[PDB]
RNA sequence: UUCUCUUUUAUCUU
């Protein structure tokens, strides 16, 4: 239940395509 | 991935949108083509208030340096009307960036721009008084200008300051988020243009419409109103999307929380204020950080729980 | 080669480029930096007409939202004088968007971004009393300002909108297409702009210069009158050059046609709008489609025959 | 028991021009300049103006000069008692560039007949001083000021009671100090220093009528928040067409009292405008370059590198 | 020469010329 | 002493970081 | 967060 991490999921989601 | 980022991209990405998170503003800088001289200021206010009880409290969050947000209370179930009024509540030393008169806002600085700009409610009410809702969603606010003409002698065509997209206020947007005043919220806002561009200093407002101006003829739903120039004032508009945020209150609930606001802005410094000594070279260019921006903002929801943040 | 374009970079580039060869929907969005939620205009004017003999009759298409083009006609062999005036005609459905006051044009939308601005003219006259030619170039034009003082008391300084690069009318551009009328034509413009920058809606204006202003304190050379504030209105000025068309009718001359217009245009929606429905996010960054828009236009003709289009 | 709720490389032809337009124009024979390899590639004409003004200096006087993006006036000065800066009492005037007129008329309201809008891609400016080396005197400081051209909104009890709304410089109270940012040197070993975009990127500003007093007619100063003013007089020999988005260079040379301070000022400018159809100078007009990553690249580190300004034996 | 044909070549004939 | 050539320096200077 | 299946539109290519 973090905020950062949504951001850096968000982030190494979208440089994986 | 996070290795592409240099620092100043990466840091940029913290204070833009996750600044509670950290110990320290992280936040360096817009790693944008520009490269000139600029002041890096992380504005925090930090604010126990609590709620009008059959009130519904409207607060806007809007990209005017110096002034967290905007706020007024209207009748339980209803909006703003012609006879509402928004007052501001600055942010910590207003008046040691833009002076104490309406004409000496770019006594400081010349210029800005906004980087991020977020916004958190913590109700800290207990299982047995809260009541109500929380509602937010964006408003896409610009401010223009309208031209009248003026039945004076000799009869002339006035011009001033307008607010556009204010309307939009009036109404909750099919996006936006809504829930439980004990479950708090979080949300922030993002550049509005497809590039980060400065904005001049703006002199000698006070009120929107301005003195002398009829709100019927500016357009504008309903007023705003800094106040004593001594005290506050609009220095400017940025490039941000306006957060809207409705608050209702039954009667008979008692609806405390604190109010935290985050600004990352990049100032002109003047070679002549105080404030010069801090400044540094804006960050450089950062393709990763600002593509990484984009897409998480378009990403990101409305707002949040207050519960994470 | 055209599969390095993102799907709505190739959508963008038609709306741009080539509308009237796709049946509907020619754009998704301008694939540049800006993702945030706008909606996707595709303004089609299809308007018949027919030209007055002896009468050299200009038409401007220039980025009024909500208004397609600007005509008025003048004595064959001359151009428009400081006795001339210009009146809008509006694609379909002006006011379902911008209201009927000069001071409810940012009520459904608050700014915007043309992308397209396409105009073709096709020959309905037969070949026996047709005559004349249409040519065509394309002006610079910006709105600016005007600062002037007036002896009123207290005396004071005014300061309206002026249009700049008007004078570019009165003369037929080196750069330019021309032709035998019963050939037609079909041309374009594009961004005067190193990018798509975002522009406010402009309230209350209906006439340039305004009421209570005298022509050339302007400095315009001519007027521009859109008419009653409920039919028609100014509600901004995009970063677009404007096309000129001159369509000069011999005497005895029967030239008469069909003319068609299209303009891509993103809108930042208003959440009290029912038009905010339709929104979507802007199309991601596509850096081919940008650097290929920018080659293919620098590349094209200023116009064309009616075929060709 | 409470139920959630249901939401839902190397550098091109243009680009290497671009480059010494920006940083270097007396190292070269001819303009270099080309236009800007930005994004935009429309109609344009590439005007290198240069003004050579041979002048001397007041003793014991700090004479105040300004390199600003006013397009046709190569720079402003006003002088001061020497140890003072400008006050509200002080109003500068304009240098005009060579064939202002030519470009922009004779009326306040003529600005526009030939170029709508228009960027600047450089801004450069040097001192030389012809003054022999014993009586000569004094100093030069250089910093540079991020001044941008705003508005103000007061109110005015006219009848009926209306608001006011006119032009005013933001950023000039950095004139009334030496920015910390500075180069300060004997007078005599002159000066040279170039200023850059104060923008990510080169948009186009417009051309702006009826400009030529700032605080304009009727205008006190007060009420403009501006610390001085700004002269450019007859409408017929000079005014304010437009103001560039490149940060203003701030000189002031500080003759003390018996020095003779002579010099030459040469004033380097290279400018994009948008040609009116109309106009004589369209016949001369071209696209703007091709965008050329490395350039725009290269303008931007070399900029930050270069330092506030060098001596005159180093231009 | 249609328009959307005018144009389809000047960009492959930009995309292989580039290279 | 010249000033291109101070560019020229500062070009392959920040060219060499690569 | 994971694939199949039909979807069902939508362009690009012959
Ligand atoms: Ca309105
Ligand atoms: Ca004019
Ligand atoms: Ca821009
Ligand atoms: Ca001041
Ligand atoms: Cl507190």
């Amino acid at each position: 239940a973090s905020m950062w991490e949504r951001v850096k999921s968000i982030i190494k989601s979208s440089l994986a395509a | 991935a996070l290795t592409r980022l240099s620092q100043p991209g990466l840091a940029f990405l913290k204070c833009a949108f996750a600044p509670p998170d950290f110990n320290t503003d992280p936040g360096k800088g817009i790693p944008d083509r520009f490269e000139g001289k600029v002041v890096s200021r992380k504005d925090v206010l930090n604010q126990s208030i609590s709620f009008t009880a059959g009130q519904d409290t409207f607060i806007l969050i809007a990209p005017t340096p110096g002034v967290a947000y905007w706020s007024a209370s209207v009748p339980a179930g209803t909006f703003p009307t012609s006879a509402t009024t928004f007052n501001p509540v600055n942010y910590p030393g207003f008046t040691s960036m833009f002076g104490t008169t309406s004409t000496s806002r770019s006594d400081q600085v010349s210029s800005f721009r906004y980087a991020s700009m977020n916004v958190g409610i913590y109700p800290t009410s207990n299982l047995m008084q809260f009541a109500g809702s929380i509602t937010v969603w964006k408003c896409p606010v610009k401010l223009s200008t309208v031209q009248f003409p003026v039945a004076t002698d000799p009869a002339t065509s006035s011009l001033v300051h307008t607010l556009v997209g204010l309307d939009g206020v009036l109404a909750v947007g099919p996006d936006n988020f809504s829930e439980s005043f004990i479950k708090g919220v979080f949300s922030q806002s993002a550049c509005n243009e497809p590039d980060f561009e400065f904005n001049d200093i703006l002199e000698g407002i006070q009120t929107l419409p301005p003195a002398n101006v009829s709100l019927g003829s500016t357009g504008q739903p309903f007023t705003m109103d800094s106040g004593a120039e001594a005290t506050s004032g609009v220095v400017g508009w940025g490039n941000m999307d306006t957060i809207v945020i409705r608050v209702s209150a039954p009667e008979g609930a008692v609806n405390s929380a604190i109010l935290k606001a985050w600004s990352c802005i990049e100032y002109r410094p003047n070679p002549n204020a105080m404030l010069y000594q801090f400044g540094h070279d804006s960050p450089p260019l950062d393709e990763v950080a600002l593509q990484e921006y984009r897409t998480v903002a378009r990403s990101l929801p409305v707002a949040v729980i207050a519960a994470q943040n």
